[PDB]
């Protein structure tokens, strides 16, 4: 009944019934919250965790809290990683083989919560030099969790982490490394890499990994610029412009017409025709981009609903159940996806 | 005496490419090649744009390269295209020594298909400056078809 | 001035005024105080504005290879610009479009200005 008026004598208390081994996980349970708040509780928590870590790491012979406190405060236990005493505790993690593996199971199953770019650094920098039995668990971990990440200096610091690993992996004896990594596992970390782009991404990771596992003309044209062209989406969009623009343009609208089409791309081609006509004679890029983007606008408005009803951003679902068909095929990613790309296309346009 | 005026500014214009953020550089790329080819004879230009085309001293040559295609373009009638073959000879023992050999290979392989053939070899040559670097074996191949089909050129 | 200067998109005159600005901070600033507010804004600011203009290495004065080097103020915002820089450095477009979403309230509104810049001129 302390704890909400003031933290700091609950947190005396806390040393206090440490420094007498009392520990009921009960009462540690009710202060820590085991599995909008307020703010002395979120100093109790951390104040609580930061003297149990110390507590585990002064008498450590006694192996129960390791595994109690790792399995369960696993992602509050990283959020405070650039404190003295929960540091000596994740030293103290990395001499330890079962505990390294239960840490880096405990991070396997709560990886979704890590999701912000801090908790993720934190993480990285906590994941930096662990138990060497271990190895094969992190660079699991480190494939099929850690490298996905949109950004892109996490996705450095753990592509030099898993080539640090693999190469601690390699200078280590071979009875140890082959009892520990299976090879079906291996060849399904290389698929997961073969799979994403992820692999030619990184060179080193894969390099590393097949040193290890080795340890142990007309048409051809069209094919380039339906190799260039029709893809997913990329960063090239006026040199596919010009890849297009040389095109034999009898054949426009059954080039355009296509189910996998980089929609993208008819901006920068409506760019193109703009310029031919405004310098010379007229093109076959600007006609055949005008036909498409006005047939495809025509086609998304197709797919709306007929009887139009009012936008109202305060009380939306309020009127009828029409919203249940605008938040059905229109909130659909690909539509939604497909929307601003023919916005831009009407925006040259108009 | 103008001549050498011409050469001076022309150079002037060459280092307001070595310098220059890129908007600034794509208006110079933009309106070298028809400058170059009204005003005076090839020859000169050709070998300005050989001796600073291949220059460490270059931040990218992506839109040089580019000026190098127009500039073979336009250089397209009969015997100006045996001197263009000329310039390509001198042009390739100037290529046999060695630059950083990614970006070597890329300006051999944008080299050969900017001064080559009507039909449908100019038309690769947004693709071929579309990756600068990036080596792969695909990129062998493009170059050695364009070696080959420049083969059956002379 | 920066921020007039930006609006009258002199780009080049607002990245020499930035350098301006971090060089008196730093002459004067031991950060002290708001000298580390001015700090926060320059540092943003010219790094989206070396991306936005990515300059020669002929023009590129020293102090744009210290800070292009500590790439190549708070901690969500210096992770976040650092992937920025490799991802621009990549030229890696979905990164971006990934980027500016939760990099959105992080910034001002000029700065979005810059950023919504930086993002078109890969695009």
């Amino acid at each position: 009944s302390m704890i909400t008026t003031h933290p700091a004598l609950v947190l005396l208390w806390c040393q206090i019934l440490l420094l007498v081994n009392h520990t009921d996980y009960r009462w540690w349970a009710e202060v820590q919250q085991t599995p909008l708040g307020m703010c002395n509780r979120e100093i109790v928590r951390r104040g609580a965790l930061i003297l149990f870590c110390d507590y585990v790491c002064q008498n450590l012979h006694d192996s129960e809290h390791l595994t109690w406190l790792i399995v369960n405060h696993i992602q509050d236990l990283i959020s405070l990683s650039h404190e003295p005493p929960v540091q000596d505790f994740i030293s103290a993690v990395h001499r330890n083989s079962a505990a390294s593996g239960l840490f880096i199971q405990a991070i396997q199953s709560r990886c979704e919560n890590l999701s912000t770019p801090t908790m993720l650094k934190k993480t990285l920098q906590c994941l930096e030099g662990i138990h060497l039995s271990q190895s094969g668990a992190v660079l699991t971990l480190y494939v099929d969790r850690l490298l996905c990440t949109p950004f892109r200096v996490l996705a450095r610091m753990v592509d030099i982490l898993a080539c640090r690993r693999v190469e601690m992996l390699l200078a280590a004896n071979l009875q140890s490394s082959m009892a520990q990594l299976p090879m079906e596992e291996l060849n399904r970390i290389q698929e997961y890499l073969q799979s994403s782009g992820l692999a030619q991404r990184h060179q080193r990771l894969y390099s590393l990994l097949d040193r290890f596992r080795l340890s142990t003309d007309k048409d051809w044209y069209v094919h380039l610029v339906k190799s260039q062209c029709w893809t997913r989406s990329d960063s090239a969009l006026l040199e596919g412009a010009e890849l297009v623009n040389r095109i034999p343009a009898e054949d426009m609208n059954a080039f355009m017409m296509n189910s996998e089409f980089n929609l993208s791309l008819l901006a920068p081609c409506l760019s193109l025709g703009m310029s031919e006509i405004s310098g010379g004679q007229k093109s076959a890029l600007f006609e055949a981009a005008r036909e498409v983007t006005l047939a495809r606008v025509s086609g998304t408005v197709q797919q709306l609903p007929a009887v139009h009803h009012v936008f109202q951003p305060e009380l939306p679902a309020e009127p009828a159940a029409y919203w249940s068909k605008l938040n059905d095929l229109f909130g659909d990613a690909a539509l939604y996806q497909s929307l601003p790309t023919l916005a831009r296309a009407l925006a040259q346009y108009l | 005496e103008s001549v050498i005026v011409a050469m001076e500014r022309v150079s002037v214009l060459f280092d307001r490419i070595r310098k220059g953020f890129p908007c600034e550089a794509r208006v110079v790329a933009r309106i070298l090649p028809q400058f170059l080819d009204d005003f005076f004879p090839p020859q000169d230009i050709m070998n300005k744009v050989i001796g600073e085309f291949l220059s460490n001293q270059q931040p990218y040559p992506q839109f040089m390269a580019t000026v190098v295609y127009k500039v073979f373009q336009t250089l397209h009638s009969t015997g100006q295209s045996s001197m263009v073959r000329d310039w390509v000879m001198l042009s390739l023992s100037n290529f046999t020594q060695r630059a950083p050999v990614a970006m070597a290979t890329w300006s051999l392989s944008c080299f050969f298909v900017s001064a080559s053939t009507s039909p449908w070899v100019a038309a690769i040559l947004p693709h071929v400056i579309s990756r600068m670097g990036k080596l792969e074996q695909v990129d062998v191949n493009l170059f050695c078809l364009v070696a080959t089909d420049f083969y059956r050129h002379q | 001035a920066a921020s007039c200067q930006l609006l009258a998109r002199d780009y080049t005159g607002a990245l020499a005024v930035f350098t301006r600005m971090q060089r008196l901070a730093r002459e004067h600033g031991s950060a002290l105080g708001a000298f580390s507010d001015v700090l926060v804004r320059c540092e943003v600011s010219r790094v989206l504005l070396l991306l936005l203009l990515q300059p020669p290495p002929a023009k590129l004065l020293p102090e744009h290879a210290q800070t292009l080097e500590k790439y190549s103020l708070p901690e969500e915002l210096f992770l976040l610009l650092q992937s920025l820089v490799m991802a621009t450095h990549e030229k890696d477009t979905e990164a971006i479009k990934s980027l500016q979403v939760e990099m959105w309230p992080l910034l001002t509104a000029e700065q979005n200005h810059l950023l919504h810049l930086v993002l078109q001129e890969t695009i």
